[PDB]
Parts: C-alpha cells; sequence; structure tokens
C-alpha cells in the first residue's frame, strides 16, 4: 500500500531542500518503491507533514517547490493531491 | 485534437448488466485520469466514479459502490463503465470525462459524447417516416419538415441535407403516445422559391433496430 | 456527502449581469469549475481554476458565483458547479441552472400539415400544426375537426430557447384513424398566444 511504502522510504534528503531554492539524492530515494506516477500523493503529503505543518508565508512557497519535485525527478505530478488540511 | 469516442445507445434488460466504452485520441494515455458522469434524461449531472489508466486505481461514488466496475486497456487507449444491476432508474446517458488538473485543482476539459442506455424489459420497435408536404404562398416563409412515429426506445438523431441544412430546424423532444411509443416531429423554414434548391431529406438515423431512412419532402 | 447547492432556474435580461450562485460549506477553500451544457449536447467548461472572456467566478465565502457580463442570446443554457471534495475524494456537481434570456414578445408563425399520402396507405393519419418563433413559452393549442374541439388525441412539445432568436417552437400532432381522417374532412387548428390579439386559425380540406 501507499502508507506502507512511505515508510521504508527515507524522505529525510528531500525535505533537506527547504530553503535551498527559497540533488539527486531525493529522486534516488523517490523511486522506490513501485512509484509509478503513484503514491507520489502520500509521499508529497508526508513532506509537508513532516515540515511546517498546517497553514506563515513561507509554507505557501514551500508547496510551490512541492508541487515542482516530481518534474525535476522526472515524474509527473499527483493529479487528485489535498497538501493543506485546515482540520476546523 | 483530444478526442472522445462513447459507444451507441444501448438496451438492456432490468436487472442485466451494461458497460459503456470510451476511446480516447490525441493526448497522452495514462497521463490524465478519466471520470464517468450520468445524466438523466430530465435531471442533472451525477458523478459515477474514477479511473486512473497508469495506476490502475479506481475511485467511485458513494451510492455507486458495489455496482460500477471500470476497465482501463493501454493498447487501445479506452477506459470502460460497468454497471451490474440495473434498475429502471439507470437510464440515462453516460459521459465519459477527461481530468485535467494537479493537486487541488481538478475539472473536466474533453467531454464525451455521451451514451444513451435504456434500461427496459420491451422490445426496440423502429420508427415509421412520413413527410410534411409544405404550402405554397401572412404565409411567412416556407415551413416543412419530416414525422418519425412508433419508435422505442428514445435515442433518434434527425439531420437535414446530410446537415447541409442546419438553419431554421427545429427538431421537437419526443413526446410519449398512448401506446407507449415515442414520437418526435423535426421541421425547418427555408425559403418559399423551394424549385431553386435540390431537395430537403429527413435523414432519419434509430440506432437501435438498426433502422436508417432516408425521405425527401415534396409537395 | 458533499451537498452542491443552485438555483433550479434564473432569467436573465439581455445585455445585463448574471450571477449565478453555487453554495456549500466552506466552498471558498476548494475549487469551483462551471460547466454550460446547451440541450441535447456534452457540458461546456466556461471558468476553470487555473484571454478573458464574459464568463468569471469569483468563490468568495460559503457562497461561489458564476457572472456572465453582458447576457446575450447565446448565453442559454443549464450551467453546473462542480469541485472536487478531498475528505471523501468525490467529485460533486450542483443542481441544474436553467438560464433563460428575456426577449421581446413574438407572435407564432403558425403552419399546419395535412397526413401524407404514404401514410394514408396505413391505417393512422396525423395532422401536425407548427409555431416556429414565439415568446414568451405560455401558449395554448386548440385541435377544432370540422367545428368540433378535439380533445386527449393530440400532444406537444416544446423545444429550448434558441441560440440566436432566444425563442420558442412548439408541434401539436394531431394522431386520427382512417375512419376519423376520412370523415370531418374540414380540418384546423386555432392557437392563442400573447403575441397576438385574435387567435390565429388555419384549416386545410383535403
Amino acid at each position: 500500500s501507499c502508507e506502507r511504502q512511505v515508510d521504508r522510504v527515507n524522505l529525510k534528503p528531500c525535505e533537506q531542500h527547504i530553503m535551498q531554492r527559497i540533488q539527486q539524492r531525493c529522486c534516488d530515494e523517490l523511486n522506490e518503491m513501485e512509484n509509478t506516477q503513484g503514491c507520489m500523493c502520500e509521499a508529497l503529503q508526508q513532506i509537508m507533514e513532516n515540515q511546517c505543518d498546517r497553514l506563515r508565508q513561507m509554507v505557501q512557497q514551500f508547496k510551490r517547490e512541492l508541487m515542482s519535485l516530481p518534474q525535476q525527478c522526472n515524474f509527473r505530478a499527483p493529479q487528485r493531491c489535498d497538501l493543506d488540511v485546515s482540520g476546523g | 485534437q483530444v478526442q472522445l469516442v462513447q459507444s451507441g445507445p444501448d438496451v438492456r434488460k432490468p436487472g442485466a448488466t451494461v458497460k459503456v466504452s470510451c476511446q480516447t485520441s490525441g493526448y497522452r494515455f495514462t497521463d490524465y485520469e478519466m471520470n464517468w458522469v450520468r445524466q438523466a434524461p430530465g435531471q442533472g449531472l451525477e458523478w459515477i466514479g474514477l479511473i486512473n489508466p497508469h495506476s490502475g486505481d479506481t475511485a467511485y461514488a458513494q451510492k455507486f459502490q458495489g455496482r460500477v466496475t471500470m476497465t482501463s486497456d493501454t493498447s487501445d487507449s479506452t477506459v470502460y463503465l460497468e454497471l451490474s444491476g440495473l434498475t429502471p432508474d439507470d437510464t440515462a446517458v453516460y459521459y465519459c470525462a477527461r481530468s485535467q488538473g494537479t493537486f487541488e485543482v481538478y475539472y473536466f476539459v474533453s467531454w464525451g459524447q455521451g451514451s444513451l442506455v435504456t434500461v427496459s424489459s420491451a422490445s426496440t420497435k423502429g420508427p415509421s417516416v412520413f413527410p410534411l408536404a409544405p404550402s405554397s404562398k401572412s404565409g411567412g416563409t416556407a415551413a416543412l419538415g419530416c414525422l418519425v412515429k412508433d419508435y422505442f426506445p428514445e435515442p433518434v438523431t434527425v439531420s437535414w441535407n446530410s446537415g447541409a441544412l442546419t438553419s431554421g430546424v427545429h427538431t421537437f423532444p419526443a413526446v410519449l403516445q398512448s401506446s407507449g411509443l415515442y414520437s418526435l416531429s423535426s421541421v425547418v423554414t427555408v425559403p418559399s422559391s423551394s424549385l431553386g434548391t435540390q431537395t430537403y431529406i429527413c435523414n432519419v438515423n434509430h440506432k437501435p433496430s438498426n433502422t436508417k431512412v432516408d425521405k425527401k419532402v415534396e409537395p | 456527502s458533499y451537498v452542491l447547492t443552485q438555483p433550479p432556474s434564473m432569467s436573465v435580461a439581455p445585455g445585463t449581469t448574471a450571477s449565478i450562485p453555487c453554495g456549500a460549506n466552506n466552498i471558498a477553500k476548494k475549487r469551483v469549475h462551471w460547466y454550460r451544457q446547451k440541450p441535447g449536447q456534452a457540458p461546456v467548461v466556461v471558468v476553470s481554476d487555473d484571454i478573458p472572456d464574459r464568463f468569471s467566478g469569483s468563490k468568495s465565502g460559503d457562497t461561489a458565483t458564476l457572472t456572465i457580463s453582458r447576457v446575450e442570446a447565446g448565453d442559454e443554457g443549464d450551467y453546473y458547479c462542480q469541485v472536487w471534495d478531498s475528505k471523501t475524494d468525490h467529485v460533486v456537481f450542483g443542481g441544474g441552472t436553467k438560464v433563460t434570456v428575456l426577449r421581446t414578445v413574438a407572435a407564432p408563425s403558425v403552419f399546419i400539415f395535412p397526413p401524407s399520402d404514404e401514410q394514408l396507405k396505413s391505417g393512422t393519419a396525423s395532422v401536425v400544426c407548427l409555431l416556429n418563433n414565439f415568446y414568451p413559452r405560455e401558449a395554448k393549442v386548440q385541435w377544432k375537426v370540422d367545428n368540433a374541439l378535439q380533445s386527449g388525441n393530440s400532444q406537444e412539445s416544446v423545444t429550448e430557447q434558441d441560440s440566436k432568436d432566444s425563442t420558442y417552437s412548439l408541434s401539436s400532432t394531431l394522431t386520427l384513424s382512417k375512419a376519423d381522417y376520412e370523415k370531418h374532412k374540414v380540418y384546423a387548428c386555432e392557437v392563442t398566444h400573447q403575441g397576438l390579439s385574435s387567435p390565429v386559425t388555419k384549416s386545410f380540406n383535403r
């Protein structure tokens, strides 16, 4: 499942990209496993959950770069994905 | 040119299973998710479910869970809808829509032509075409038309002169007769000098029962 | 069960601005897209959430409104608002909103068609009366054979507003057998409309 394989992959190199643009290590970890443009919504959601959860004008900048993360890793961005959960 | 082509109208008995196809071309298949939307003859749009050709994941509506199955074939770039246990309320035109969006944005940009599946236990009956001859002359313009009567089920297409005559055409909605058979009339207004023009043809088409009739109208 | 509520119908004067509400709980947080569906055709998107046109979307607060600047005759049809729910991974469509463009009164162009001789060979005979371009939609058709009013043997259907003329058309068919049609050879159809001072009747004797 998407939530089963999201634990195996170490997304920490991808979380390191915050403020770097505001390397290939993130895409190297992103390929595994069975991420044929699937479960990328869970992976992208996990990055938002780990760093700067919820909505500061800098998480918004981080949101734009996260959406472009699949493009630089030779992947298509998720079609159905909700990065922000207000919870109220 | 994103093109979505669907199957023709289908007539299935109540409690049976219907399969609707949606051919896709002009865009990269398995790159955009596709959705199915049904519309009752007089009601609004109703969303059925979702399919992702790249992954095979299917997202269905809560109402349709357990009765709908969606399959995708990347060899011919097609998306199929399969509704099991047909009830009389299921008679509707079924649309396939291509979805263009990323993350929160999700909308349909290339709707399909639609497939009018009719769930009924009755037998399909072909139409009969009777010309409506015009008169010579108030008497503004010169109206004429065709009359298709005693046909079932609903889907019937009427065109004039193989699409050459599209101005002033009025294909009235079908009305239910006492016998239980649909019947509609299509009319067109043309200039009184009908001698100069060549001919006017009914060009009716009833896909069920394979009834294709081309009838001319003359005084 | 995310419900999107839309007005059942709307009438807008030509040349004015139209506003079609779409109300859900906290719809501003969601993405709202509007589709326009002409009768007998697949719906077409008019505005989407990422050249200027008359159609635009605001999406402020609990309700999202679609604005059509300078309403013209071609803007008639059904408009649908749709969003993608995240809490249930569901695509939901709003109710149909039939938009009708207001028009001046137009007198019907009455036409009467005798039964075809090909149909006369069969057992049934059909007499059709056509009203070409009239506004408003409200119109009553009375079928008279010889001089007695016929009831229960005629049914009528009315088309939607024309894209160009913003007008309606009505056709009333008179179904009779071949022993009724041969008798009472004076066939007349009389109609009354708000654009006509007196009822207009047309007839054929054959």
